[PDB]
């Protein structure tokens, strides 16, 4: 029944898939790059 | 051993049945209620003999 768009369904999943690697659940995470600053903003970007 | 044992937390498992619940709800199109967010239809009969 549910229906979305391409570009929405796009960005959950790749909202997911940030949210899964910035709390260690996904090992080997590279940690240097979970540093910028638009991850530490994650906050206030996890939303459009 | 005639000994008991030892009890889970009875509030994670609500915390657990609460997120089984919403996501069960959220898949099905339905309300946070359970209120179905869809119209059905009736199918009306057609005609006696």
């Amino acid at each position: 029944a549910i229906k979305t768009t391409r570009l929405a369904e796009a960005i959950a999943g790749i909202q997911l898939y940030i949210n899964r690697a910035l709390n260690r659940i996904e090992p080997n995470a590279r940690a240097d790059v979970s540093t910028r600053q638009f991850f530490t903003d994650w906050t206030v970007n996890n939303r459009y | 051993v005639g000994l008991f044992l030892p009890e889970y937390n009875p509030a994670l498992t609500d915390y657990w049945q609460t997120l089984r619940l919403r996501l069960f709800n959220l898949r099905h199109n339905l309300s946070i209620d359970g209120q179905p967010l869809s119209l059905a239809i009736y199918a009306e009969p057609t005609d006696p003999k």
